[PDB]
RNA sequence: UUGGGCGUAAAGCGCGCGUAGGCGGUUUUUUAAGUCUGAUGUGAAAGCCCACGGCUCAACCGUGGAGGGUCAUUGGAAACUGGAAAACUUGAGUGCAGAAGAGGAAAGUGGAAUUCCAUGUGUAGCGGUGAAAUGCGCAGAGAUAUGGAGGAACACCAGUGGCGAAGGCGACUUUCUGGUCUGUAACUGACGCUGAUGUGCGAAAGCGUGGGGAUCAAACAGGAUUAGAUACCCUGGUAGUCCACGCCGUAAACGAUGAGUGCUAAGUGUUAGGGGGUUUCCGCCCCUUAGUGCUGCAGCUAACGCAUUAAGCACUCCGCCUGG
RNA sequence: UGCAUUAGCUAGUUGGUAAGGUAACGGCUUACCAAGGCAACGAUGCAUAGCCGACCUGAGAGGGUGAUCGGCCACACUGGA
């Protein structure tokens, strides 16, 4: 569903530190482009319902990282809200 | 349960539907409504007087009466005792007290109180059945 | 995602007390080691021992019994929980098994016991009715 | 609450996923808020502690503190909670090396069959029957093969196999994928669970469309049996069937066990990954993980039966139940 | 007190802006401004009932009566001034 070099591509351009995989921002382009994959990939297969909750259950797995971005350091949350496009 | 959700929903107690529903009810005669004042005995007047067969295998014919109370509720009321003054239209007094092995009828008829006198030929049950104490 | 530390730790003792064990341990904290000290301060077990590992090291128990192959620890139960934090008054504080158990007391006087709070004239957060 | 149950007795929707809510791993330091105490004021009149007085006893009325030991005016104490500042990673996610498939939506290859029309063929029966018959037979009925077609699926590999939350998933070759799992465990520093709302799936049948009536088949039909028919017997045959195109929202959707975490006798196969010793001419023995199964302590219940794929011993949340 | 087999409640309402006028307060009414404020923690509405002390039985956890007997509220054929 997601290839190895592509996550290891986004750790070059969006990591918080070195060996920082599992970051809040390192599952946003991993999330929403793989949405945009399955948004077109289930546009092909209109009954790909199990692959539908595959990305929606990790919406919250990124959202809880956005939730964790509040309490520790809020300037990183002003940074990461304004970094890319995520509403609310 | 949880004591957390017991705050969210308390232990509401259970109700008890009480026997004799015709004795805890009055009648607002001015407004056609009903009061609830739990008489010992509410008086009434007979409409029908008959008897009934116990459906349990005990065999007799026990005498009952279709009485309408003050609050005009029609009952089937057991008439205890042997002889009576209950042909029709006797303005009688009615207790509770179910007679078992007899469906529907669950009310007694107060002997010797309102318009009947009690039965005569009793000598071991004299205080009941309207008999004054001898000599 | 366990919520009561001092109860699952206490029932693990009774988990091996049933099958007659003589040697177990438990993880540590600021409290739970000193909680385990008040057991061996009274000396219900042989000796509760040292904390060793990186995070919450195992501190031993060494269950001490009677000579008729018996057990001493009858009854093991924490009364408080996340959701119900219970407290005690010093003036009407009872006696576990009417004088045959112990009942510890937890406040900012140091975590004390039944003798150590009846003549301290403080109550606190009671835990164990162990007899 | 103290002081109840949810496998078969009444108590889990069909499963989920999920909004709120509740409740959450681990280890340090601040407050004294919550905790718990100490100085008083201090809580009500017949009612209410203890002892007298008044009543002939008494019924029935006062006394003396107790006195609040609960609320306020007041001092405080931080383990544990509330907030304040950190970390660890088991738990979870993002990594890496691989296994498997009936996991959903799309394109091919071929087999075999019931039905048809035709050849050859031939002529008395062929089919159907527990018992015979209706029927189909003189047109050649079926038959019969190199070979002509259709409907629809695709035994073999097929399993207390595997995958899916569940309804479920099966000739395959390929497309797009889901997801499972192991191992190394690199990293974020608990990022979790329940799950009201909501959203889905939702088996079969039923409301309808286009391929459907090839086979099957409600409804209907025929023949007799049988003491009784058209019932048990039999076919023909309608939608419904098959699939695609709309759903309805229901099942013994049951493992009759809600979901997440600790701990306590075993043996026994088996599915995938890692671990090997001999080796084997790919096989013997054995460690481990996740499981798939079968027997079986302590504990359990009313007993059945459960016992690492708990109904045992503990914690958290939701929901449900209390006679028919 | 209970009912979601009562969920969306309010529009002088919701805050403020000036006059009153009260022993004083203001949306209390009047001219102005934004739709706000109130809500599933069930506002709204319905139905029911004076409240408390007190009674009473409960091991305590307590909760049911009010003729009592006291303290407070409301009423005086009805409805207004």
């Amino acid at each position: 569903a997601i290839s190895q070099e592509r996550k290891n591509e986004i750790i070059k351009e969006y990591r918080v530190h070195e060996t920082d995989t599992g970051s809040p921002e390192v599952q946003i382009a991993v999330l929403t482009a793989e949405i945009n994959a399955v948004n077109e990939h289930l546009r092909t297969h209109k009954k790909d319902h199990h692959s539908r909750r595959g990305l929606l259950k990790m919406v919250g797995r990124r959202r809880h990282l956005l939730n964790y971005l509040r309490s520790k350091d809020i300037q990183r949350y002003r940074e990461l809200i304004k970094s890319l496009g995520i509403r609310r | 349960p949880t004591i957390n959700q017991l705050v969210r929903k308390p232990r509401q107690s259970k109700i008890k539907k009480s026997d004799s529903p015709a004795l805890n009810k009055g009648f607002n005669s001015k407004k056609k409504k009903f009061t609830d004042l739990n008489s010992p005995q509410k008086r009434g007047v007979c409409t029908r007087v008959g008897t009934m067969t116990p459906k349990k295998p005990n065999s007799a014919l026990r005498k009952y009466a279709r009485v309408r109370l003050s609050n005009n509720i029609e009952i089937n009321a057991y008439i205890p005792g042997i002889g009576h003054n209950l042909q029709e239209h006797s303005v009688v007094l009615v207790r509770g007290g179910r007679v078992k092995d007899l469906p529907g009828v669950r009310y007694h008829i107060v002997r010797g109180a309102l318009d009947t006198s009690g039965v005569d030929g009793r000598r071991q049950g004299r205080s009941l059945y309207g008999t004054k104490k001898p000599k | 995602t366990m919520t009561d530390p001092i109860a699952d730790m206490l029932t693990r003792v009774r988990n091996a007390n049933m099958v007659r064990h003589e040697k177990l341990e438990l993880p540590a904290s600021n409290i739970k080691k000193e909680i385990a000290e008040i057991l061996k301060s009274e000396g219900f077990i042989k000796n509760v021992e040292y904390v060793e590992d990186d995070k919450q090291g195992v501190l031993r128990l060494f269950l001490k019994y009677g000579q008729n192959d018996e057990r001493v620890i009858t009854g093991l139960k924490r009364i408080s929980k996340p959701g119900l934090r219970v407290y005690a008054k010093a003036s009407e504080m009872p006696k576990v098994l009417n004088g045959l158990g112990i009942a510890l007391v937890s406040t900012s006087e140091g975590v004390i016991t039944d003798k150590e709070a009846r003549k301290r004239n403080v109550g606190g957060e009671i835990i164990a009715y162990v007899w």
